[PDB]
């Protein structure tokens, strides 16, 4: 939470996300999760557009990893561009688990 | 004692308590809504309305309102008719400022989110076949159908190509257009006044006025017949008569007490049953026969009810329609008119006994009318029928355009025509 | 973490040391049947089982 | 504002009388302007033998048909004509006639039922046509399966007894049962230190006693045919009835250990229980959120239709259990998961499950006494099984005294090793054996 | 009808003193569910060989 | 003024949380079985009759 040294820390972020190379495979961050328990109730709360947009994101980087081919560079996803399309979601179902947890402890 | 404290609020809502020393304490919200507010592009948006109390909103969730009730072991309920709907909430008299808090969520601030609406969708199947299973269930909302062309004809059920498609939007739309403070009254059967004031101010602050203007019900002279495997015949004859609230109302209620409008012995023969003993002159087979009485706002609807054997459905409606021709034309004693005026003041005082009952007939009167009035008013309106107005009452059915509606084998009933 | 912490976790626990320690002394005294252990075998003398 | 503690003190109690006959008279004044008024008496079917087990459901049906001095139709004219109503029932050990009028037709209220039970006519072609309205009525109950598989039970948990037969007897008897068989039924149980003149509403008890003298003091006051019958028990037996149908489209069982008789302490710690377990139904609103956990698994995975406990109460003995209805590929997982919870209560029982427990208990039986005809079958019959009224505020304080020890103990003397009577009503092949049954009432760790 | 099924009598099995039907199940569950269950006691203490 | 069930006849269905779904007044309206032959046939979906509304406690 620093405010003087956030420039800094702003550029350690954007080396991290182009060392990480899942948009070399065309994926936004959330594509990338392990789907646990949680994680399966948000995917399948999303709304039918932007899942039918997941499941052909997916499909295509599972095909570029059996040929050891990534795409053209003008086709990578872009920092800034990076919808967190999940993160809505997923807050909500971690919220309501620890309410069934609190309440069964009291 | 305290009869009622009775108060309008400056933007419309009624707000009524009585201050018993009971053990439990009763809360409802009674609201001008119902399947009569609705079109033909949202049928069934009332239904699942109905079934929808116990989903998350903005101050509690689905979990926390079934788990927080249940803990003190209250109830929540949901009443519909054609014209209104009431939402009850009852433990006992501690707990009572802790379920007013989630009633007020239920029906302020709902949420309605996709993948809630969307798992709701198939209860509207099971409640509608539960329903379904008295065969005076479906003969009744054909009735309506038949009857009328707009409003009162929909049904209090979904129809079956409309299940899957009730969306979210939809049911924002309907509740900001309809629960609004002037339809609305507040009614408390074991709290104090000036503490359910105190709550009327937490939604006070939004919906404030008149919702939007239902149309008027046209009167459509119709019949409709379905043909089915049932082992009995049920039928329905009806015209237009009379709405709530008028002197010739009081009329028809006393007719329908001449006729007959159910039995007060278990296993008796109804002796004084008019309708009855015609009927049981010439058909020896088992039946059954009642008159039907229906009032609403602006209308209502009067006539005979008949259960049968299929082969001898047609003796029986005649039978019973000559009964009310005779009374038409002036056949009506003075000590029978006295023994329906005394059937009718004593049901009136047993269904009032009950909380439940005492909390639904304050309710209907602050929607309707805007006032409280004693049982002892009550009681002087249905001694001032005169038998002259008995008599008018059964010729605006005789002389009226009539609707029909029948179910089982319907090889030997008549048509209405006929 | 605190997803198993809570007065409900060791509630249970409570109930079931009892459960808990017949767990453990039945296996503890399972072991000596087993494999002839022959410092525990007279622990009570009254067992002469080789010969 | 008051408190639920203070709402106790303020309910008004019950005034009982008795006569020189060994008639009793009860009542409670609540300020309305209607009542409710009526006669019960100990009998019914458990008092009678082979030869005329119909014989008492033989009676209630000619009560209302016709007197010495109101012949036929000319009481249903009179009752009509008031704006009254007139109700009977008739269970395994009791029977009830009552009437609802307004609180100024009392005194005709009163002479109605006093003609009814004691100058009832019987006269032989109102029972010939009567006999062929019950032989009806035996085939319609035949087809409400829950009726048919609670009988079923009763005949298996006490084989021997005559708790086993049923109220209505078989169809034999009813095409035997004589005038001078129901003649002989009337004298012999129709007596009144055995009868209870109960009413509520507004109504004085002075005037309702003044009532009864007048109208009531002409039965004989003594036992005369030196009948003192020795009430003597009845035994449970661990069993099974098993009725194979595969057309019938879902399945009824009914489980049920020995329970409690009526004035046992043991009763108010063993409802607590029931009300953990609880109940539900398909059209219930608030599944898989449900605090029950029979309930919230039954509506996460579709399990059932609905399921009820009950705690049914006789003199010496009685029946605690369940019941259920569910499709053909449902039922072992139903009796699995419901025996899991009877275990789980005779140990681990917790006690926030006991406030809760507490807390329904308290609900059910303020709610139970809303009107003048449940607060009047409350007084009439807690005069034939506990001699007196128990009042709201000692019922709380037997339920204060339930913690989850108390439960934890009770539950183990009554569940724990101990042989079930079971029922089942078709399609039925996956209830499981006997045997699977009974090694399910142990348990695996504890 | 379902008001003629009762059941058949099966006093040719039961323990010898539960068949007086009379006295009802508490003194008689007190002492009677056991010795055969001592012969699962002796089937274990023995079962050890 | 007087209510939909004071006049008896219209229709009302109820929802609950832990009750059953109910539906009108006068619907099994009485000597209707009483003279015979009424059965009442079995579900493959409904609600129990009791709706628990009624047990002393």
């Amino acid at each position: 939470a620093v405010a003087a040294s956030s420039k800094w820390l702003e550029g350690i972020r954007k080396w991290y996300y182009n060392a990480a190379g899942f948009n070399k495979l065309g994926l936004m961050r959330d594509d990338t999760i392990y789907e646990d328990d949680d994680v399966k109730e948000a995917i399948r709360r999303l709304p039918e557009n932007l899942y039918n947009d997941r499941v052909f994101r997916i499909k295509r980087a599972l095909d570029l990893t059996m040929r050891q081919q990534i795409l053209p560079k003008e086709q990578w996803t872009k920092y800034e561009e990076d919808k967190f399309y999940l993160e809505p979601y997923l807050k909500e179902v971690i919220r309501e688990r620890k309410e069934r947890e609190e309440w069964a402890k009291k | 004692p305290q009869d009622l404290e009775f108060t309008r609020l400056p933007n419309g809502l009624v707000i009524a308590s009585l201050e018993n020393y009971a053990p439990a304490s009763r809360i409802g919200l009674f609201i001008k809504a119902g399947s009569r507010y609705e079109d033909s592009n949202n049928l069934g948006t009332s239904h699942l309305l109905r079934l929808a109390s116990s989903l998350t909103t903005k101050g509690a969730s689905s979990f926390k309102i079934t788990r927080g009730i249940e803990a003190v072991g209250g109830k929540l309920s949901v009443t519909s008719t054609r014209e209104s709907m009431a939402y009850t909430v009852e433990c006992l008299r501690d707990d009572i400022e802790i379920l007013m808090e989630f009633l007020l969520n239920v029906t302020a601030a709902p949420e309605f989110r996709r993948w809630e609406v969307a798992a709701l969708q198939s209860q509207l199947r099971i409640d509608k076949a539960v329903a379904f299973q008295n065969p005076q269930a479906q003969v009744l909302e054909n009735l309506h159908a038949a009857a009328y062309r707009n409003a009162l004809a929909n049904s209090l059920y979904c129809p079956d190509y409309r299940i899957g498609k009730v969306t979210p939007d939809q049911l924002h739309y309907y509740v900001q257009n309809h629960f609004t403070s002037a339809r609305m009254a507040l009614i408390g059967l074991g709290v104090s006044h000036p503490v359910l004031k105190q709550v009327a101010e937490r939604f006070l602050n939004m919906r404030g006025g008149l919702g939007l203007s239902g149309a008027k019900a046209k009167y459509r002279g119709g019949e409709i017949r379905d043909q089915n495997g049932d082992s009995l015949v049920h039928a329905a004859l009806v015209a237009e008569s009379a709405a709530t609230g008028s002197a010739e109302a009081n009329a028809f209620s006393v007719l329908q007490h001449v006729l007959g409008a159910g039995p007060h012995v278990k296993r008796g023969s109804n002796a004084t049953s008019s309708l009855y003993q015609a009927v049981a002159k010439g058909v020896h087979q088992p039946f059954d026969v009642s008159a039907f009485n229906a009032s609403y706002s602006d209308s209502g609807l009067f006539g005979i009810y008949t259960i049968s054997q299929a082969a001898s459905a047609g003796d029986v409606i005649k039978s019973a329609y000559d009964q009310v021709k005779a009374i038409a034309q002036g056949n009506l004693s003075n000590t029978d008119v006295q023994a329906a005026k005394n059937k009718l003041k004593a049901g009136y005082l047993m269904s009032v006994e009950s909380s439940e009952g005492f909390l639904d007939e304050v309710g209907s009167q602050a929607l309707v009318a805007g006032s409280y009035m004693q049982p002892s008013t009550v009681l002087q309106q249905i001694d001032s029928v005169a038998d002259a107005d008995v008599i008018n009452a059964a010729k605006k059915f005789v002389s009226g355009r009539k609707s029909m509606a029948a179910s089982g084998n319907l090889g030997h009933t008549p048509f209405v025509d006929e | 973490l605190s997803r198993f912490l809570g007065p409900r976790y060791r509630e249970l626990a409570r109930n079931w040391i009892p459960t808990a320690s017949m767990w453990g002394a039945v296996g503890a005294v399972g072991l000596v049947w087993a494999t002839d252990w022959r410092l525990i075998l007279d622990w009570v003398p009254y067992i002469n089982g080789k010969f | 504002t008051a408190t639920y503690a203070q709402a106790l003190q303020s309910v008004p109690e019950t005034q009982v009388s008795q006569l020189d006959n060994g008639l009793r008279v009860a009542s409670e004044q609540s300020s309305q302007p209607t009542c409710t008024v009526g006669v019960w008496i100990d009998a019914g079917s458990r008092y009678e033998n082979e030869k005329n087990n119909g014989a008492g459901y033989f009676v209630e049906h000619l009560a209302f048909k016709g007197t010495k001095n109101r012949p036929g139709s000319a009481l249903e004219k009179e009752v009509e004509s008031m704006g009254a109503h007139l109700n009977a029932y008739s269970t395994r050990e009791h029977t009830a006639y009552y009437i609802k009028a307004l609180s100024k037709d009392l005194p005709k209220a009163v002479e109605l039922l006093a003609d009814i039970v004691q100058n009832c006519s019987l006269e032989d072609s109102q029972i010939e046509k009567e006999r062929d309205v019950i032989l009806q009525e035996l085939q319609e109950n035949d087809s409400s399966m829950r009726d048919v598989v609670f009988d079923y039970l009763h005949a298996t948990a006490f084989q021997g007894t005559p708790l086993a037969q049923s109220v209505e007897g078989p169809s034999e008897n009813v095409r035997k049962l004589s005038r001078a068989d129901l003649t002989e039924y009337v004298s012999q149980h129709y007596k009144a230190p055995r009868m209870v003149l109960a009413a509520a509403g507004g109504v004085e008890h002075r005037q309702l006693l003044d009532l009864a003298q007048k109208h009531f003091s002409s039965l004989s006051g003594t036992y005369v045919e030196d009948a003192v019958p020795a009430f003597t028990p009845c035994r449970f037996t661990g069993s099974e009835i098993r009725h194979r149908d595969d057309a019938l489209p879902l399945a009824h069982v009914a489980i049920a250990v020995e329970g409690p008789g009526w004035a046992n302490p043991d009763n108010v710690p063993l409802q607590v229980a029931n009300a953990i377990i609880g109940h539900y139904d398909s059209t219930y609103g608030g599944g898989t959120h449900m605090s029950s956990t029979l309930a919230s698994v039954a509506a996460t995975r579709k399990l059932c239709q609905s399921f009820q406990t009950f705690n049914i109460c006789y003199a010496e003995t009685g029946l605690l259990g369940a019941h259920f209805v569910c499709d053909n590929m449902s039922i072992d997982d139903m009796m699995f998961f419901l025996q899991g919870q009877w275990m789980r209560l005779c140990t681990s029982a917790t006690e926030s499950e006991v406030v809760r427990g507490k807390n329904i208990l308290r609900n059910a039986l303020v709610s139970h006494l809303d009107g003048t005809t449940p607060v009047c079958e409350d007084i009439g019959r807690s005069l034939l099984t506990y001699g007196r009224r128990i009042p709201l505020a000692e019922w709380e304080s037997r339920i204060a005294e339930v913690d989850a020890s108390v439960v934890r103990e009770v539950c183990s003397k009554y569940f724990y090793d101990q042989c079930p009577a079971v029922a089942g009503l078709g399609p039925i092949e996956q209830l499981p054996d006997y045997n699977r049954i009974r090694s399910g009432m142990f348990w695996l760790r504890f | 009808s379902h008001t003629d099924i009762r059941v058949p009598d099966f006093s040719d099995y039961r323990r010898a003193e539960v068949l007086d039907s009379t006295k009802s199940s508490k003194e008689s569950s007190d002492a009677r569910k056991g010795f055969s269950y001592l012969i699962t006691a002796t089937t274990t203490v023995g079962v050890a060989y | 003024m007087l209510s939909v069930a004071s006049r008896s006849g219209p229709f009302a269905p109820v929802l609950s949380a832990t009750s059953r779904g109910v539906a009108g007044a006068l619907r099994p309206l009485v000597q209707a079985a009483l003279p015979a032959t009424s059965e009442s046939p079995v579900l493959d979906a409904k609600r129990s009759f009791l709706c628990r509304e009624s047990l002393s406690g």
